[PDB]
């Protein structure tokens, strides 16, 4: 299956090209860049990892690209995601977010169903990736 | 003789009988507005004869603390303090015998936290005094230290977008058709083909809450189910507005007790349930963990028309002081009314942190919004994908766009209903960011039919909805230009 | 694939846009069923939209139509369900304004439930944009529907019996000024409005909780005055202690304080909205309570004839929610009346059922299904010296109430209230004798020969006589 | 390696110790908002510690700062958060000894509750090494702030409502010896004290619960002392039950 | 003890300097919920200091960022993080925000790690 | 979940709620009130409520005397039981044809015409 977190993940996969192109916007609205690695899907996965830290004080989109090129040559197979957080009051917050890179086959998830009182249901979404391996080794 | 002939009054201003309000003390064209003050702009349609600054003035009089006859208990309070004053009597361009109304009132005259003293006030009987043959409130100066005394937003947008993960795109819904008459079996069902077809929401229609065809509960744990099963297809966080407008108090905490039991994200309310139990739920919502979402209903019966009734960006106002996280706010080229300038208006007034006077766009006052959560405006009603580019021109980046009848009514089904819906709004971001000139009619939809191009359900959602338009007249109008 | 071989072919339902007039929303043929609820709409379409469409448009929109074709109707006993439009008349003295007659089942509306019942019939249709204007004018409510509701929680014949008050219109005034008083000096207004005549006082709509008067202070000091006065005089006296506020919390608190202290009412405010006062009404029945709804925000929509919902509908709803007062008008106040509406609004109120009176605008037959009768209020800019016009065209099942009235009298407070209390008694003794009240030649000279003898009562008439407030009316009638 | 490469090298978020006098919490140009909690503080700074950098310090670690510069202010609306000192002036007839204007954000502070408040201006930086000695001589708690406290439950003006005593100050009185009365004698002073003139007496501060009287005793006793005294002279009569 | 007799005119500085209180009043009190015994045995840790750190800047961050500050102390090695002393609930961020994802932050660290770890909620 | 009281059928009702019975049973003997009690009840908690009849036969065998089983049919439906005992034909309690059919037809339908065979006596 296909992992639609993120912004864009109904498109096709961005090209560097494309992704240059978002960068760009962001910055020129003064919004600082980082990005992310996973190889846990969970949607209540919050807090993927940091490479290293948000680029606050870069201005060339160019800058941004080499540290995502950089984390693609380290990190494990699973995903990428590039942030563009706004300070501003009022935002403080990540303003986009979208989906660099993913693994050649997710495969997804199922739904764990556990028998609550009277009919309800209490839920829980597992990941085959994660139940199988530890992080590192997951795709 | 007697001792109460003796001690009757006999001042100007206090000896018993009739005399106009703007003798009594509520016009003051040199008033000093305080920054504690709340002001109210009405626009004023005296009837033949009554002078505009008395009009103004009986509109402050009476609903601050005047009647019709003088009245000596005055003089047991500090009644120069909580006089309001009309300070401002403008013509309205254009028109003949209307007139724009300024109007201050003292921060003491209301009861903390309540939009119910508020309102009490502000539109309580003045709409109904036989001088005035329409009387209509179109902006309202809230300030600061009222403002605080309010909760805000229980959530608002930002703490919205990270509790679903959703960031660099408006966020979608559809409402579940037909309006009425589906089973809570059917519904789920709706919900989960929507869901795993790309919506992030969808919602119950205003007026379904619990009839013989589907009660309540029924529709609720079956929504929980759709919910869940679409999370676990996607990787994404899902939901669907569970509608607990119901009767009474009890029965609205019930439902929405049992949506928290459940784990939804997120529950509706209408309007009509009416302002008492809209912050009592806003409060719940705050202290439960639950988005809420503000369905409007009923709102058209006062806001439509230009002469008379409250204006929809007051509405914004109230309602984002009593803290509700979405409210429908229009959608320019959707089904239902509204001009350009008034919806951009009322968008900005849910979504700032702080309003300039903006004249075209309805804004007479500026207003520090004291740091209250931003509220996310709702898109809805007659819109379909063939119009993504209108929709991001006007509405922007932070907003829920709906489209019911256009992710149900597609040919090839539900999921493939959102799908287009998904891919047009992913498609004309992505072109936005790039640079292009989207809104351009020669831009725009080819944005959207190059989308198409590799996304069958955009494709036939294009051929279907192409030439669908409402352009109408519009009611709710603008008064100055730029 | 299958999902194109599977595409519904039909006229109805294949995909895509179909006026909602072929969509089921329009029967000229529909047989009324007693058990459905009918709307009638005055409808302005815009330029060029035809007017069987547009009530078409209406009777989907407020049932279970949307803007294009949706195959999940199928799913239901959809024909069941649709709304129905029925009639389409031209507005008497218009060209291009039309009424419109439609009928909705049953089961479309939850049950006891006026924000259900709201959400459909008025939730989104007056935003439509292919209509310019658009106004409610009437409903039957059928007894079916009815019977689910509770019906006012005292209701006019228990409100006399627990007053022990029968034979004329009650008595009252709202407090003023209507803002900055403090608890100790509302509750002195209040023991010499009582003590001086008057059945009940009132706090004014927007008197909540306050920095110069929080509510436990005035609901205290109203209690000692009004037990007061009826140490003082021999008879039941109340005072509308105003319990709106923020929260439902909040209104339950204040509500269980009055009763907790002894008041024999408590009211509240429009404003607070349909859930709170259906909770409040039933709330009112099971703890022994008057509940008096004073209708603020009313106005907002209920002014103009193009659009909005007429005063007419809200009574019908609010005598299904339960209030025990609603004020209704005064035809010769301040505030709106014209008086072929205002009468229709009293018997909607007041009888047991109702017959189709144009003129009235009542369009519907409809009876009440027993549900207990609600007390009018006439306020508003009213004095003594138009009693025999208020007897005459409000009846004695209201409750007269005189703010500016009674605490603007030259000599006091106790004096406003006597002189209103013997200009009524004296113009209904009047009546019941045969007086032809009404005519200018006999009402007026009723009050002056008892202002003979009532030295309060001539003190009003000399300062008050020719107060008027004749102004031209926005909600009029359209059948004479 | 990625963590080297995207250190922060700005003057302000480079890692390390920099003044607080350099990281924002001075300014004396700072225009006071009429939302802005205001504080005065008296400080006496260390000896060698400049002035202006103890004001600094104190707004600094009375708002957001700490000790060293830390990259996740850049996650915040971080000047809209710091507090500003701005104005130092010499207390008269002193030797190094100064009043110290520091000016916060309304937004710092929780609504209505005076332990977020405190916390934030006398939580730690009466600690400080750098500075000897330091007084809270005064706060402006504006406008807005103080519309979401509820002020006095009832109020000089409703209190003297429901003494029915206007015209001359109210009067009260301690029952002694502080400690080591039973409750049935501590009603009997209550009762004395009351008929002879006194509007209130009250129970001293450490009369709560004790082995030589419990408090339910003392409560019952004082009820029937206030209402004989009451029912003696016509007048509303209480005392202070601790 | 300090009710009245620091304000005493007669006297120009007071100061309280230590108190004796004696065992048949200490049994009165509860003392320490858990105590340093149990609370090293709730969190399987002796042998050396217990680690913590205060989440900085002191106000301004949203409840999310706070929780990922405390997951990258807890798991980098720290036993604990804590709210600043005036971090309650406030406009920048409300209290449950700050808890909910804190114990996303805090059960992210333990499970990178095998140990027990928190963070003082305020 | 019969019992003696209200309080112990509430126990025994909340008790199968709490460990996740889709269904509950109520015996007739109950009597009116407990039963309209607890058929709220299981609208409010997603419990299926089964009816037994007990007793129903003390007045409902005889033709000469008593009730109608059809007429508790259509009080029981309206107090709002899920199921309830309406009979077999060919079982080892009383159930001539027409009359069977016609409590089925009562329990089940959304209207009923008159049908004398079946003792269906009013539309
Ligand atoms: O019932 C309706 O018509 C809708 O569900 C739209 O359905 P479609 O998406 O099928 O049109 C919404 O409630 C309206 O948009 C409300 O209008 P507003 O947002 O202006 O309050
Ligand atoms: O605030 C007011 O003006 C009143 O207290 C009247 O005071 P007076 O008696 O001094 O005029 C009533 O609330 C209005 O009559 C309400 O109008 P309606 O009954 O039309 O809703
Ligand atoms: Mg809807
Ligand atoms: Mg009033
Ligand atoms: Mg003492
Ligand atoms: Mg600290």
């Amino acid at each position: 299956m296909r992992l639609t977190q993120g912004c864009f993940s109904f498109l096709p996969d961005l090209t560097d090209q494309q992704i240059e192109k978002q960068v760009a916007c962001a910055m020129s609205r003064g919004l600082a860049m980082n990005v992310e690695w996973t190889d846990d899907p969970h949607p209540r996965n919050n807090y993927w990892e940091l490479w290293g830290l948000p680029l606050f004080d870069i201005k060339d989109p160019a800058t941004v690209m080499f540290e995502l090129n950089e984390a693609r040559k380290s990190c494990a197979a699973g995903y990428i995601r590039m942030n563009a957080f706004d300070a501003s009051y009022g935002t403080e917050s990540c303003v986009m977010s979208f989906i660099t890179n993913r693994p050649a086959n997710e495969p997804g998830f199922y739904l764990d169903r556990t028998e609550g009182v009277g009919r309800q249901i209490v839920y829980s979404i597992k990941s085959y990736s994660v139940q199988a391996n530890p992080e590192g080794s997951r795709y | 003789q007697s001792v109460s002939e003796r001690t009757r009054i006999k001042s100007d201003r206090y000896e018993s009988g009739v005399i106009p309000y703007a003798k009594m003390g509520y016009w003051d064209a040199a008033y000093s507005v305080k920054d504690t003050d709340i002001l109210a702009l009405f626009r004023i349609t005296p009837q033949p004869g009554v002078d505009p600054v008395e009009a103004a003035a009986a509109v402050a009089g009476e609903s601050s603390t005047a009647t019709w006859t003088v009245v000596w208990t005055d003089l047991l309070t500090a009644c120069e303090r909580y006089r309001a004053k009309a300070y401002r009597v403008d013509p309205v361009p254009n028109s003949t015998d209307v007139y724009f109304a300024f109007i201050a009132y003292e921060c003491d005259l209301f009861e903390e936290a309540s939009l119910s003293n508020l309102t009490a006030s502000i539109i309580g009987n003045v709409f109904g005094f036989k001088a005035i043959s329409a009387l209509r409130l179109e902006d309202m100066r809230i300030p600061h230290s009222y403002l605080k005394t309010f909760q805000g937003p229980a959530t608002g947008i930002i703490v919205e977008r990270e509790r679903l993960n959703k960031y660099g795109t408006p966020l979608l819904g559809a409402t579940v058709k037909p309006k009425l008459g589906l089973s809570g079996k059917n519904y789920g069902r709706v919900v989960y083909e929507g869901l795993k077809g790309g919506l992030d929401f969808l919602k119950d229609d205003e007026n379904i809450n619990s009839q013989p065809f589907m009660r309540w509960r029924e529709r609720f744990l079956n929504c929980l189910e759709g919910i869940n099963r679409a999370a676990a297809a996607t990787g994404e966080v899902k939901g669907s507005y569970l509608n607990i407008t119901a009767a009474t108090m009890e029965e609205v905490y019930k439902r929405a007790e049992y949506a928290k039991a459940i784990g939804s994200v997120v529950v509706m309310i209408d309007l009509v349930m009416g302002y008492t139990a809209i912050q009592s739920i806003a409060y719940w919502a705050r202290e439960n963990d639950m988005l809420l979402h503000l369905h409007r209903a009923g709102n058209s019966t006062y806001a439509r028309q230009k002469n008379h009734g409250i204006n929809f960006r007051v509405i914004c106002k109230w309602m984002r002081m009593s803290g509700v996280d979405h409210i429908h706010a229009g959608t320019v080229v959707g089904k239902l009314e509204g001009d350009p300038l008034m919806i951009k208006g009322f968008y900005d007034i849910l979504r700032l942190t702080e309003l300039e006077v903006n004249l075209p766009f309805g804004i007479f006052f500026e207003m520090d919004w004291a740091s209250l959560r931003r509220c996310m405006p709702v898109a809805s009603g007659g819109i379909h994908c063939g119009q993504m580019h209108q929709l991001i021109h006007y509405l922007g980046d932070d907003v829920v766009l709906q489209f019911g009848g256009g992710t149900i009514g597609h040919p090839d089904g539900i999921q493939a209903g959102a799908t287009a819906n998904r891919v047009a709004l992913e498609a004309m971001v992505l072109a936005r960011n790039e640079g292009a000139d989207y809104f351009n009619n020669q831009v725009g939809p080819q944005i959207l039919r190059d989308a198409a191009k590799t996304c069958g359900p955009l494709q036939t959602a294009l051929d279907l909805w192409k030439d669908i338009s409402f352009n109408y007249t519009s009611t709710d109008t603008a008064d100055f230009a730029e």
